[PDB]
C-alpha cells in the first residue's frame, strides 16, 4: 500500500 | 489514503 | 522564407490527435477549399466577409 | 545517438513498428565500459586455481 | 588481499544488470503512463433542434 | 433507524442511498446518522465499515 | 486482491 | 504393389493431417479458448432498471448513474406530475470516455461506457427548466442502470 | 446493368461516365507521397528546436 | 483482507 | 414451492425464470426464495447449487 | 476420441 | 460402433 | 473442463 | 458429449 | 403406441416426426414420450439409442 | 468410422 | 463379380 | 474396396 | 457403404 | 465438477 | 470469484 | 484456478 | 471392374 | 526426433487455416420485396 | 506529504 | 567422457524453453488485450 504524498506505507502480514 | 488495489494480505 | 510563409507549421508524421498529418482529412481541410477550381469560376459574386 | 532517439519516442526510428534489435536498442541504456575492462580478475580466471 | 575484493566489486557490477534492465522497461511503460494521465478530453456541447 | 445501501462505490467517495430515498456520499471519515463516521471503504468489495460495527453493503436487490 | 470479494 | 498402400497411408497423414478426431479437438479448445477470453471475472453488474427523484435545491448530491463497459443505459426525464420531459441540450464533459446519443427532439440519452471504471459528470439542459441537470456517470461495478426514471423537481411542458 | 466484379467497375450509363471522367483525369495513378522512414527522420530534423 | 488496510491505514496516519 | 428454471447463465450472472412467469438473476451469493442462498452457478454446464441441495438447470423442453 | 472439456478421455477396445 | 462409443462415454462421466 | 458437460 | 466422427471400433 | 421417425440428426440434436404430426428435438440425454430416456445418438448411421432398448432410425419410406 | 453405416 | 461384392459388404458390416 | 468412413477393408479373392 | 468401381475380382 | 469448483473457493475465502 | 472454465478435475 | 485480484488458489485434488 | 459388364 | 517436428510443422499448417475459418462469421443478407 | 492528509 | 559432455549440453539445454515459451506468450497476451481494449459505438438507427 502506497500513499498520495509519494512515501510508502504497508502492513506486515494480516488475514481474514 | 488507502487504495485498497494497492492491498496484500 | 516566403515560401515556408505558405506552409505554415509543417505536419507532423503519423498522428491525428494533438496535431494532424498530412494526409489526414483533419489537416486537409482548410487546403481543399484553396486547391478546388470551382472556388474561383463557380462563385458569380465573391463574399469578403470573414466568415 | 540514444538520448537522440528518445527525444524521438514517436516518428521512428524508436517509432512505428521498430525491427526487434532496434526496439532492444531504443530500451537499452548504455552501459560505461571503463569499468568493465579489468585485468587482474581475467588473470585469475585464465589461471588455474590449482 | 584487496586484489580479491575487487574481483568480487566488479563481478557484483557485472551480475548487476536486471536493475537496469527492468528500469528501462518501466520507463518506456511510465512515459506512456504519464501520457495518458496528461490527456483531458474537452466537453461537447449538443444544442437540440 | 434507516438502512443505507450503496449505489456508486469508487476509491474514495461512495455514494449511498438510504431507505428514504435520500442520498448522500461518503469518505474515508465522515458522519453517517445513525452508522457513526465511516472507518473505512473497500471499492474493490463494496464495503463500508464503520465505528459502529455496521458494514455497509450493496443493496441485496442490486448487487 | 482480498479474499472477501 | 504394397508401395501403393504404404504411400497412400503416408499421404492420408500428410494431405490431411489432423484426424477427423483431431479436428473436433481442435475446435474444442477454440470454443473453450474463446470462453476463456470474452468471459467477464468476477460477477458482472446486475442489470435493472431504477428510479430516482432529482433534488435541485442546493446541497443536495447530483444523482448515480453506474454504467457498464460496452453497455446501453437509458437516462429517461420526467417531470413531477409524471409527464415526460424534453431534452433543450447537454454537454458532456470527459466526452471519449462515454459515448452518448440523443435524437435531437425527444427526452432519452443513451450512454455507453467507453472506458471500464473512469467515471465523469454530464450536465442537460431542460426545456422549462433553468437549472442545470448535473449528473454523475460511473462505469464498471457491480451493478449496471439499463433504465434510470429521473423524477425531476419542476414540472415539465407535459401536464 | 452489372459489370464485372473484379475491382472498380461501373452499373449504369452514368456510371460508364463517371468511370471513364475518373479514368481519363488518372487519378487512378495516385502520386507518390514520402515514405515514411525519410519523411520521419527529415521532419524531426525540420521540426526540432534548433541549438538545443 | 480488511485487517491488513485498517493497519496500513494507521501505520500512515501515525507516521507522519 | 415455485420451481425455476435456468433461461440464461454466464460467469457470475445467473438468469433464471419460474413457472409464474417471474425472472430473477442470481450471483455468487445471492438470496433466492424457498431455495435459500445459491453456493454455486457453474455456466457451461448450467447447474446452481444453493443451500437447499436443489440445483436448478435449464427447462427440459428448453435444453 | 475427445470431448469438449479438451481432456481426450477414449474407449479402448470395443467391436459389434 | 455404438458399443465403443458408450463405453467411451461412461468413461468420460466416470472420470470428469 | 469437467465430467458433467 | 462424445463426437462420434471422433470414433474408432 | 406413437411411433416417431427421425426428420434430421447432427452431433447433438436429432429433430424426429411421429405418426401424430409432431415435431421435436433432442440431445444426449431427454424425455421422449414412452421412449424413456436417450441414450446416444449416432448422427452418421441415423440412429437414436434410448434407455428403452428399441432404437429410433429413419423412415422407411424418406431413407 | 463406425461399421453399421 | 457380385461374389467379391458380397464378401466384402460381408467384411464390412461384421468389422465394426 | 473402401467404406465412407475411411477404413479400408476388402475382399480376397472371388470369382463370377 | 460399397464403392465397387472400386472392385476387383 | 463440483468438488473441486467448491474446495477452490472455500480456499480462497479462507486465504485473503 | 470462481473461474471454472480453467477447470482441473 | 485463478480469482480476480490476481492471487492464484487452487484446490489440491477431487474427482465426482 | 466386373466379368459381368 | 526429426519427423516429429515436422509432423507438428505441417499440423499448425493445416490447424492456422481451421482456425481462420472459425473466425469466420457471415452477416445475414435481407431481400425485400416488390 | 505528510501523515494527517 | 563423451556421455559427461552431452548431459552437460541437456543441463544447459534446460534453460531456454522458457524463454521461448515467453516469447510466444508475449505475441498471444498482447493481441488478447488489444483484443480487449477496443470498445466499438453503439449505433443508432431513426424510424421512417
Amino acid at each position: 500500500r502506497v500513499s498520495i504524498g509519494g512515501t510508502v506505507y504497508t502492513a506486515k502480514k494480516y488475514d481474514d | 489514503c488507502v487504495s485498497m488495489i494497492g492491498g496484500s494480505r | 522564407l516566403v515560401m515556408q510563409n505558405v506552409i505554415g507549421t509543417l505536419p507532423p508524421a503519423q498522428t491525428s490527435g494533438s496535431t494532424p498529418a498530412f494526409y489526414s482529412y483533419k489537416y486537409n481541410q482548410p487546403l481543399i477549399s484553396q486547391l478546388n477550381s470551382n472556388s474561383l469560376i463557380a462563385p458569380l459574386l465573391m463574399d469578403t466577409s470573414a466568415s | 545517438q540514444r538520448d537522440l532517439y528518445l527525444s524521438q519516442s514517436k516518428s521512428p526510428p524508436c517509432g512505428g513498428n521498430p525491427t526487434p534489435e532496434m526496439n532492444t536498442f531504443c530500451r537499452t541504456a548504455i552501459p560505461d565500459f571503463i569499468s568493465t575492462v579489468n585485468f587482474v580478475k581475467k588473470q585469475n580466471d585464465d589461471t588455474p586455481k590449482d | 588481499a584487496i586484489l580479491q575484493k575487487q574481483n568480487e566489486q566488479l563481478a557484483e557490477q557485472k551480475y548487476q544488470q536486471e536493475i537496469q534492465q527492468r528500469t528501462s522497461d518501466m520507463l518506456t511503460a511510465a512515459t506512456q503512463l504519464v501520457q495518458d494521465w496528461k490527456q483531458v478530453e474537452t466537453q461537447v456541447y449538443t444544442e437540440g433542434t | 433507524r434507516i438502512i443505507y445501501y450503496i449505489q456508486a462505490v469508487i476509491p474514495g467517495r461512495a455514494w449511498l442511498i438510504g431507505s428514504n430515498g435520500s442520498t448522500l456520499t461518503v469518505r474515508e471519515g465522515s458522519k453517517i446518522p445513525g452508522y457513526g463516521m465511516v472507518k473505512l471503504i473497500d471499492s474493490l468489495q463494496g464495503r463500508i465499515l464503520t465505528s459502529s460495527g455496521q458494514v455497509i453493503k450493496f443493496s441485496q436487490e442490486d448487487s | 486482491p482480498f479474499g472477501a470479494d | 504393389e504394397v508401395i501403393d498402400k504404404k504411400a497412400f497411408k503416408d499421404m492420408t497423414r500428410n494431405l490431411y493431417p489432423l484426424n477427423p478426431e483431431q479436428v473436433v479437438k481442435l475446435k474444442q479448445i477454440y470454443e473453450t479458448s474463446e470462453y476463456a477470453k470474452a468471459a467477464t471475472p468476477g460477477t458482472p453488474p446486475k442489470p435493472t432498471a431504477t428510479s430516482q427523484f432529482v433534488n435541485l435545491s442546493p446541497g443536495s448530491t447530483p444523482p448515480v448513474i453506474r454504467l457498464s463497459q460496452g453497455f446501453v443505459s437509458s437516462l429517461v426525464f420526467l417531470d413531477s406530475t409524471g409527464a415526460p420531459w424534453p431534452i433543450a441540450a447537454y454537454d458532456l464533459g470527459d466526452p471519449s470516455s462515454f459515448n452518448i446519443q440523443w435524437d435531437k427532439t425527444s427526452n432519452t440519452l443513451m450512454i455507453q461506457a467507453t472506458k471500464l471504471y473512469n467515471y465523469g459528470n454530464l450536465a442537460v439542459r431542460l426545456r422549462g427548466l433553468n437549472t442545470p441537470v448535473m449528473l454523475t456517470l460511473i462505469p464498471g461495478q457491480k451493478a449496471v442502470d439499463y433504465r434510470v426514471d429521473l423524477r425531476v423537481q419542476g414540472y415539465g411542458p407535459n401536464a | 446493368q452489372s459489370g464485372q466484379d473484379s475491382g472498380l467497375t461501373a452499373k449504369s450509363q452514368a456510371q460508364q461516365a463517371l468511370n471513364f471522367i475518373r479514368y481519363a483525369s488518372a487519378q487512378v495513378t495516385p502520386p507518390s507521397l514520402p515514405k515514411l522512414s525519410a519523411y520521419s527522420e527529415l521532419w524531426n530534423q525540420a521540426t526540432a528546436k534548433p541549438n538545443s | 483482507c480488511t485487517d491488513a488496510a485498517l493497519a496500513a491505514l494507521e501505520y500512515h496516519k501515525s507516521n507522519a
